[PDB]
RNA sequence: GGAGGAAGAAGCCCUUCGGGGUGUAAACUCCUGAACCCGGGACGAAACCCCCGACGAGGGGACUGACGGUACCGGGGUAAUAGCGCCGGCCAACUCCGUGCCAGCAGCCGCGGUAAUACGGAGGGCGCGAGCGUUACCCGGAUUCACUGGGCGUAAAGGGCGUGUAGGCGGCCUGGGGCGUCCCAUGUGAAAGACCACGGCUCAACCGUGGGGGAGCGUGGGAUACGCUCAGGCUAGACG
RNA sequence: AUGCGCGCUAGGUCUCUGGGUCUCCUGGGGGCCGAAGCUAACGCGUUAAGCGCGCCGCCUGGGGAGUACGGCCGCAAGGC
């Protein structure tokens, strides 16, 4: 029902007793372009290993997007950390207007008309971790209304 | 590389028994051989790489069953092997997957050679097993129907989506089994004349049969009048297409005035 | 910074620095060569490298790349100097056209003609 | 200057069936039906996974190539569809149907695009009973496209159209093949065409 | 040039020496006719000028084409130019042979000392196409002068401190003025260019007709919420 | 290695110096742990490096270099 794919794969390593260990870090998003996303970062010492811990991980921490005609409901600007990412609004025929990151998260997502900027650093996981808050933060109108009115 | 449940999928409907003998052609690392292996009795290889063969040596050690011949599937007498190698089983089936290109032509060349079969079960293409498999009236039926069920009775078991393979392929795949009949559904006066006669009536689809008839044979020109007139004894129409015949009916156009 | 301060200062522009001061905002130069030898790289790289001193139309002595198998040039030569940076060479900042005055286009080449001379080779 | 040459190579190098050549490609020598794979030497061998941009640019071409424009027309078709108003991807899909080439095309008076050009080009075909000669010609809802006068006799056209008797046309084109005419109804919805394109990855492409 | 056209012609390259790549490309069959040859042949040009008018408004009469025998029409007509860059990552597209930190490549990272998909050649493949690359300059990416939209403990950045001039900013409760501010009407914002609609060159570039939009400024008339000013009161800032 | 002024935003503990109805309550300083919050992190956290407003000073990659020329100051070294 989910379909995976891969924003990096990155190998670190660490000093030991005259020698180098190296570990295998995957983000890995998931989705089913109805409305839910997902991300996960999965460490370990091999990639299949990672990739699977990755996607272990991205399968809980789950998010609704409260998509309307395949586009976000309103404009949003969110801070993590030295990132910045602003996503707005677009008409319908627009396409999804993105760097790699963020086109992988949105479009597992259902969104299909959307702009995006990046701003200060532009570290890969930052801009994830940044793209998912900023979609954790969306409201609609009958969200404003319940809580205003109510 | 393939799931390995798709495999045991195949192999069941290939009614592989414990006694029955398979031909598989072109195994490759070896994951068919394998799960035939199990179920059937005696498995005969024909492969010609000499670089996956280290790899397909290995896989099958476990086994006692399977044997390599590595010898052309085209340059190979069949009936010698068949006949040398199963003197103990009571039928014999084959299963194998082709390597695109060269598809057609060793389907046909195991078919005229009308080998000692039961049926053939290959994974083939979607087009070419549909194309394989047609009823007279179809809009994809053509030349290939008249070639295999002139030998065998065709049909398609399932079909593969071409989302299951690891390297994604471009184009779709099916499972065909193709069970010999224990002789041609009609007699023919000369089956060469059969093959150009079918070949020359499906030439061009758009055009009525007369015309293709009349044009594509090589001395029809020739002999214009008597193909029409032959047409006629036979209650065919000239004016009709070619495709919506039966083997029947182009059998006794076949007949004709040879 | 406060907006009464933007007012009274504003904000200062950066000026682009030319990278090519000799063809004076030319796409290319004519030039004599004086000086033909060559030197060696930086610590990384080693080769010898074809060099000129060029005199140009403007009043500049400069140094000038020559790229290709193999050259045909005097220390009278009628060049045309093109822009362009060797890296690894510490103070060429340009190169010199193949088949243009005196320099030739470099013999059989066969891939990459539109650079180099080469008129078309006529095969039968 | 079109891109002449070798064809079904572009069926191939594109994954789809692209029908270009006319009714080759509906025998079993399409070559898809044979050797479906991207053509060269390398042909046969495991494909590394297709980057982003790769996506993008092969989706663009596979249409481009469909039609058989130039790189510069599709630039300037792809900027009109852009400025006007509406969904870009049917507005863009609008304007390369409106094509007088493709119309003779659809119409059956040709069975590939290749000689629906050629005869666009020769003087065959009028328009609203005035000889047009320019395949980039765009047709209005309300055109009347017919074969010449002087060109009904030849045995081309007779047996094109006559392979088009009793079959449906598409249901944005009239067609009489009696009188050997045809009528411009409607611009095509998304769904009318089938295509096997996705348009979202030609404005993403084109969008950089 | 188009359609048809082999489980696949030779040549060349690769190979595990079994074939597979160029590849329906070709060779061939049928078909349409860029060029070329005959016969016509333009719109742009109706006025000035005369004829009755009145010497007017009306109505008739001819003369005038560089472009040009060009564009364009009507017949007859032969398959009849393809190049350029790139193929390590950015960035689409991989294999042999030649050389061994040499000859070279290089926009950045860097590649080259026996494997080198990065140099040279060949095969093959991508991109564009009568064009394709290179250099020079401008904007962008550069939120890398940050008004929109950056910062100053340790990355560059708080003056060594105080007093204070100009300047900048400023508590709350009623009034008057209407300078800033907002609104309405009107004049201007030429033509061309930009946008929309329609139309004429066989289409498009190109051009024509029409409709708006438009920052700003002048004139006349309205509003007083905020900033400003002029009057009066208050004590929560400050001072005694 | 933290410009000045004002307002708001949990507390606990030690200490210096005032006042009251005196074991506590209420001002003004100097430190230590820490809510929320901020930071790239270390850490800051009613003595903010938080939330804000007002005004001034300064930054635009490293080296060359606080160097060269010019000007002002000073007897000179030298400083801006
Ligand atoms: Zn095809």
């Amino acid at each position: 029902d989910f379909e995976e794919k891969m924003i990096l794969i990155r190998r670190t390593a660490r000093m030991q007793a005259g020698g180098r260990r190296f570990r295998f870090g995957a983000l890995v998003v998931v989705g089913d372009r109805q409305g839910r996303v997902g991300l996960g970062f999965g460490k370990a010492p091999e990639v299949p290993l990672a990739v699977q811990k990755a996607g272990y991980y991205a399968r809980r921490n789950m998010v609704e997007v409260p998509l309307q005609n395949g586009t976000i409901p309103h404009e949003i600007e969110v801070e993590f950390g030295a990132s910045k990412i602003v996503l707005k609004p677009a008409a319908p025929g627009t396409g999804v207007i993105a760097g790699a990151v963020p086109r992988a998260i949105l479009e597992l997502a259902g969104v299909t008309d959307i702009l995006t900027k990046e701003l200060g650093s532009r570290n890969p996981i930052n801009i994830a971790y940044a793209t998912m808050e900023a979609l954790r933060q969306l409201r609609t109108k009958a969200d404003v209304e319940r809580l205003r009115k109510g | 590389l393939i799931d390995t449940n798709i495999l045991n999928r195949i192999v069941d409907h290939a009614e592989v028994t414990e006694k029955t003998g398979v031909i598989e052609i072109g195994p490759g690392i070896g994951a068919l051989t394998e799960q035939l292996a199990k179920r059937a009795k005696k498995v005969v290889a024909f492969e010609i790489d000499q670089r996956l063969l280290p790899i397909l040596k290995d896989t099958l050690s476990p086994y006692e069953n399977v044997t390599v011949i590595h010898q052309d599937v085209l340059k190979a007498d069949v009936k010698s092997v068949i006949e040398e190698q199963f003197q103990d089983c009571d039928e014999i089936m084959v299963v194998a997957n082709l390597p695109y290109y060269v598809t057609t032509p060793i389907i046909m060349k195991l078919l005229e050679e009308h080998l000692p079969l039961k049926g053939i079960v290959v994974m083939l293409q979607k087009e070419v097993a549909e194309r394989m498999a047609a009823d007279p009236s179809s809009k994809e039926y053509g030349s290939l129907s008249i070639a295999v069920q002139f030998y065998t009775e065709a049909k398609t078991v399932m079909i593969v989506p071409k989302t299951v393979f690891v390297p994604q392929p471009n184009v779709d795949s099916a499972v065909i089994r193709l069970i010999l009949r224990d002789g041609p559904a009609v007699d023919v006066e000369n089956e060469s004349f059969f093959f150009q006669l079918i070949k020359a009536s499906f030439a061009q689809r758009r055009k009525t049969l007369l015309n293709n008839l009349v044009n594509n044979l090589p001395e029809g020109k020739a002999q214009k009048s008597t193909i029409e007139q032959v047409l006629e004894e036979t209650n065919i129409d000239g004016k009709r297409r070619g495709e919506s015949l039966s083997i029947e009916e182009f059998a006794a156009l076949s007949n004709g005035l040879y | 910074p406060t907006i009464n301060q933007l007012v009274r200062k504003g904000r200062e522009k950066v000026r682009k620095k030319s990278k090519v001061p000799a063809l004076k905002g030319a796409p290319f130069r004519r030039g004599v060569c004086t000086v033909v030898r060559t030197v060696t790289p930086k610590k990384p790289n080693s080769a010898l490298r074809k060099v000129a001193k060029v005199r140009l139309t403007s009043g500049y002595e400069v140094t000038a790349y020559i790229p290709g198998e193999g050259h045909n040039l005097q220390e009278h030569s009628v060049v045309l100097i093109r822009g362009g940076r060797v890296k690894d060479l510490p103070g060429v900042r340009y190169h010199i056209v193949r088949g243009v005055y005196d320099a030739a286009g470099v013999k059989d080449r066969k891939k990459s003609r539109s650079k180099y001379g080469t008129k078309k080779p006529k095969e039968a | 200057g079109r891109y002449i040459g070798p064809v079904c190579r572009l069926c191939r190098r594109e994954g789809v069936k692209l029908y270009l050549k006319g009714e080759r490609c509906y025998s079993p020598k399409c070559a898809m039906e044979r050797r479906p794979y991207p053509p060269g030497q390398h042909g046969q061998k495991r494909a590394r996974r297709p980057s982003d941009y790769a996506v993008r640019l092969r989706e663009k071409q596979k249409l481009r190539r469909i039609y058989g424009i130039s790189e510069r027309q599709f630039r300037n078709l792809f900027e009109e569809a852009s400025k006007k108003k509406g969904v870009t991807g049917s507005v863009f899909l609008g304007l390369l149907e409106s094509r007088l080439d493709n119309v003779v095309y659809r119409l059956g008076f040709a069975v590939s695009r290749r000689q629906a050009r050629q005869l666009v080009r020769h003087g065959h075909i009028t328009v609203n009973g005035r000889r047009v000669d320019l395949p980039s010609y765009r047709v209005r809802p309300g055109d009347e496209i017919a074969v010449a006068e002087k060109s009904r006799n030849l045995e081309l056209i007779r047996q094109n159209l006559e392979a088009m008797k009793g079959r449906k046309v598409g249901p944005w084109l009239s067609l009489d093949v009696e009188g050997m005419k045809g009528k411009f109804l409607r611009l095509p919805d998304r769904e009318d065409l089938a295509l096997p394109v996705n348009e979202q990855l030609v404005i993403e492409f084109y969008s950089r």
